[PDB]
């Protein structure tokens, strides 16, 4: 965790469903969106870290 | 320069309604400030907050 | 350790981070785009745009 790794997402459709329908997340907390509303938002980019 | 009391009260009124259209663009604390930004990203719970 | 109690248990974590601003958008959801239309009045989502 000091020298964590980023991915950058991009030019691609996510499907957050594939996420958030599935039970094996012991935490997902989401800020300035809600996780079931992601399928119908756009970014310019994602950064999973 | 005669008439500026006509055209002052043409300026004041003008200045008025420029500042309550300015107004709709701030966020007064809130996520954005376009009401449709806060109802496409936020729950029924979440957004009536903002 | 693989004996460990459940607060001292290794977790992964990713967190995923989302750029929203003025620049087009390159990562989208999986919703279906439609047909344009012209001078009607309509609802319309360009982007996430509502």
């Amino acid at each position: 965790v000091y020298a964590w790794n980023r991915k950058r997402i991009s030019n691609c459709v996510a499907d957050y469903s594939v996420l958030y329908n599935s039970a094996s997340f012991s935490t997902f907390k989401c800020y300035g969106v809600s996780p079931t509303k992601l399928n119908d938002l756009c970014f310019t980019n994602v950064y999973a870290d | 320069s005669a008439l500026g009391k006509l055209q002052d009260v043409v300026n004041q009124n003008a200045q008025a309604l420029n500042t309550l259209v300015k107004q709709l663009s701030s966020n007064f604390g809130a996520i954005s400030s376009v009401l449709n930004d806060i109802l496409s990203r936020l729950d029924k719970v979440e957004a009536e907050v903002q | 350790q693989p004996t460990n109690g459940v607060g001292y248990q290794p977790y992964r974590v990713v967190v995923l981070s989302f750029e929203l601003l003025h620049a087009p958008a390159t990562v989208c959801g999986p919703k279906k785009s439609t047909n344009l239309v012209k001078n009607k009045c309509v609802n319309f989502n360009f982007n996430g745009l509502t």
